[PDB]
């Protein structure tokens, strides 16, 4: 642990407001949708996200297209998605702590 | 023929490859892999994937599957069978 | 962890190396089982939309209610535990009741919520005792301090919200409060509103059946907390059942 | 399990697991049937007793010149409650001189209740109420539960395999709101002897009965009048 | 458990378990991984993609307090009665 | 190619044939032929989940085509 097979201590640590609004338009351009806009309002809500969560609520708002029968994701299943995974992943156990 | 010495091995996989169609990898309890054949020279009775089986060390080929389950041998002695207790 | 018989769920005043607390945690799981209590802020007024749990045949309205009266134009929505609501109701009460006789002015919500908050943190940082297993909502009514809506958790924060949900169907539920403008919005249409979101969210195993009902305070009940008419209810149920279809 | 070592452990679903097992003890107490009409509460209960030799002790419990109980559960722990009870109602009595509200009596209980659940290294009560009280808005009969949420309902029954009763209560529930007395405690009665097997058919000395109303105060039937509603007979109705 | 199933009836009389039984948790210097690891076994093949097999089940406890919510309910403890001090 | 399997004689040696892959008894003896189904009906209500379960698992095995085609993972 002490230097000298690890100098370098580099932390990918949890992606910024910033950094999720580049990454979600990258994750936004595979998906057949509606429109959105909603980058603004996923951030605002996003608490603790980290890359996987990202990836995530675009698959979950896919999902409720299919509930909806569309092939075309609602501006209302992105919103419903960040809300939802946020409240799941912070009730059960919060991430774990370690030096960053 | 060729049953004994019989040395406990198990069925790996059943794979098709290499010489006849019936084929079987049995790895024995030395861990080394072995390909095998199947008698018909003496019935098995008892073949299933994971199960023990046995193989021969002069010609590896299963003569007979070692019976159901007996990979524990441990807790199999220790239990008594249905004694009388009076009442 | 869950199954223990020393601190984790038994104390509150434990942390782990995260920082956390699982016994306020379980109290906030808690609150999650039973069916959703919206409460919307106007500029004008609140209005909220409970479902009230039918648990049997033989029912009479006002049974296993969940809305009270905290203050002559306060209301109070809860969700989760009615158990540990009951006893949530006498304190919330009872600290409204003495505020009207010394100041003599409409306790101001901001005011009432930090007390309730402070006695419901009060025993979160306890080992000593539990924390209630409810998440409640007051809303309120006033010209002396405006429509304010207040929301408070097992954990003890009181912060205000425009438009609120406690219950299982929240997440959701709170999705839909985007969609609509309800910060400058009349309390007539909101009722109407609540009414909707209710029945679509409703399934049939977060609870068996339910029995709407909905509530003012606001400029049409002249700033009183007053169960909503027969024919309120029943045109906004309609509503709800149209919109359902 | 160790969801249930002390009323304050949780499970992780988020239930307390002995104050719902504390609701099983209601079950090994006595059968009790609440009904209501416009004008009377009715409480019909089974009172059992060691010795038969002997006449039975009374279930009914006095709180107020119109209120009375019926207790299924712990007996000492629904006695413990009842003076808690009582003191008010008969401050209520002599401070407001009303004829004292059901709703409002039975929150208080739901204060007191909740405080050895709150509190660590207690047990709950485990003791179900039916209450029957009239006051000046008419009947009402309410349960109160080993919890502390109350439901006004028309008609309840909590007890032993109180289920084959509710079959009844489902089935008769629009009349119960019609009645006057006699018919009140006739319909308890052919709800009361469900709980227990077929072949075992009440005798009015294991019956006591609180009626309340508008025509009367508080009056306890042992076996005074309770003969004319026994009679007319149905066993079991399925 | 296996074993148990392919014979003509069995009847496993699991043997006092007070705490060589107890509820999952872990301390990180051996925990009670080895303790679960039998309990945990026992659940994957009772209810599993394959139920119970031809295999009856009695369980002595002196403590029901250390065991699992999973052992509990039924399908492996159909019904509880209590042996205990007589009359 | 280095890592792949093949036969050796033992006695005198020889590569006989290469062998295909080999998957250890341990995980062989765990697994299933399939056994037959409970369905829904059987775990009677349980609606809510059900609607869960079915649209993660069930419907993008089935209808994968549409799935890519709503650019979802």
């Amino acid at each position: 642990l002490r230097p000298g097979r690890l100098d370098r201590k580099i932390h990918i640590d949890l992606p910024n407001e910033q950094a999720r609004l580049d990454i979600l338009k990258i994750h936004a351009g595979p998906i057949t949708k509606h429109g959105e806009i909603d980058y603004e309002a996923i951030v605002k809500l996003s608490d603790g996200f980290n890359g996987a969560d990202l990836r995530n609520v675009c698959t979950e708002a896919g999902m409720f297209a299919i509930r909806a029968d569309h092939d075309f994701v609602v501006q209302e299943d992105f919103m419903k998605a960040v809300r939802k995974v946020a409240d799941s992943k912070k009730l059960e156990s919060k991430l774990d702590y370690k030096p960053v | 023929q060729s049953e004994q010495p019989l040395q406990v091995a198990r069925c790996t996989k059943i794979i098709n490859a290499d010489s006849e169609d019936p084929k079987y990898i049995i790895n024995v309890k030395q861990f080394a892999k072995f390909v095998v054949d199947l008698s018909d020279q003496v019935a098995p009775t008892d073949i299933e994937e994971g199960m023990r089986v046995g193989v021969d060390r002069n010609k590896y080929q299963i003569h007979i599957p070692l019976p159901p389950k007996i990979d524990p041998t441990v807790t199999m002695m220790q239990v008594e069978e249905k004694p009388d207790v009076t009442y | 962890m869950s199954s223990i018989g020393t601190g984790y769920d038994l104390s509150a005043s434990t942390f782990s190396p995260d920082g956390r607390v699982f016994q306020v945690e379980y109290a906030m799981k808690a609150v999650e089982n039973s069916s959703t209590a919206i409460g919307i802020r106007c500029k004008d007024g609140v209005v909220f939309g409970v479902e009230k749990l039918v648990l049997s045949k033989l029912y009479e309205e006002g049974s296993n209610k969940r809305l009270f009266n905290v203050d002559r134009h306060v209301g109070m929505a809860v969700a989760g535990l009615l158990a540990d609501a009951r006893s949530l109701a006498d304190i919330a009460r009872e600290e409204a009741s003495n505020f009207r006789s010394n100041f003599g002015y409409n306790i101001p919500l901001k005011h009432l919520a930090d007390r309730v908050a402070m006695y419901v943190h009060a025993y979160t940082l306890y080992s000593a005792v539990r924390p209630f297993g409810c998440s409640f909502m007051l809303g309120s009514y006033s010209v002396n301090d405006g429509a304010q809506l207040y929301m408070i958790d097992p954990s003890g924060v009181s912060y205000g919200y425009w438009g609120c949900a406690i219950g299982k169907a929240r997440q959701a539920a709170k999705t839909e409060i985007e969609k609509l403008q309800m910060k400058e919005m009349t309390c007539r249409d909101v009722v109407k509103e609540v009414a909707k979101i209710i029945y679509i969210v409703h399934d049939e195993v977060k609870d068996k059946a339910f029995e709407l009902e909905l509530s003012w305070v606001g400029e049409l009940t002249k700033g009183r907390h007053e169960i909503v008419p027969k024919d309120v209810r029943e045109e906004a149920e309609k509503y709800a059942k149209e919109s359902l279809k | 399990n160790q969801y249930d070592n002390d009323v304050t452990v949780w499970s992780p679903q988020g239930r307390i697991h002995q104050i719902e097992y504390a609701m099983e003890a209601v079950k090994q107490g006595s059968a009790t049937v609440g009904l209501k009409s416009k004008t009377h509460a009715v409480l019909v209960a089974l009172k059992r007793a060691q010795s038969e030799l002997a006449a039975h002790q009374k279930k009914i419990l006095h709180v107020d010149n119109h209120i009375g109980i019926s207790i299924a559960g712990l007996t000492a722990d629904a006695r413990l409650l009842c003076n808690f009870m009582r003191q008010e109602c008969l401050d209520s009595r002599f401070v407001f001189d009303r004829p004292l509200p059901v709703s409002r009596l039975v929150s208080l209980i739901g204060s007191k209740t909740q405080i050895p659940t709150q509190r660590y290294g207690r047990r709950p009560y485990g003791v179900g109420l039916l209450i029957a009280g009239y006051d000046d808005m008419g009947p009402h009969v309410f349960q109160t539960c080993p919890s502390a949420n109350y439901f006004d309902c028309r008609a309840m029954s909590i007890g032993a395999r109180s289920q084959s009763a509710r079959t009844y209560l489902e089935r008769h529930m629009s009349e119960f709101m019609q009645c006057n007395l006699d018919e009140l405690v006739k319909h308890g009665l052919r709800a009361l002897r469900e709980t227990l097997p077929a072949e075992q058919d009440l005798t009015t000395k294991n019956v006591s009965i609180g009626i309340v109303g508008k025509d009367l105060e508080f009056t306890i039937y042992d076996d005074d009048d309770v003969s004319p509603f026994l009679d007319g007979l149905e066993e079991r109705p399925q | 458990f296996e074993m148990a199933r392919t014979k003509k009836a069995c009847l496993i009389f699991f043997d006092e378990i007070d705490a060589i039984g107890g509820a999952r948790f872990d301390d990180g210097a051996g925990g009670d991984n080895e303790v679960q690891r039998t309990m945990l076994e026992l659940i994957n093949q009772l209810d599993g993609f394959d139920p119970r097999g031809n295999i009856k089940v009695l369980m002595a406890t002196n403590r029901p307090d250390t065991l699992d919510p999973a052992l509990m309910r039924p399908g492996r403890l159909d019904r509880k009665i209590e042996f205990s001090l007589p009359d | 190619k280095p890592g792949d399997l093949v036969g050796v004689n033992k006695d005198s040696y020889l590569i006989l044939e290469t062998l295909p892959t080999e998957y250890d008894s341990r995980v062989k003896a765990m697994e299933v032929d399939e056994r037959p189904t409970e369905q829904y009906s059987d775990i009677g209500g349980l609606d809510k989940q059900i609607q869960e379960l079915v649209e993660a698992i069930v419907l993008p095995m089935n209808h994968k085509e549409k799935f890519e085609n709503l650019g979802i993972q």
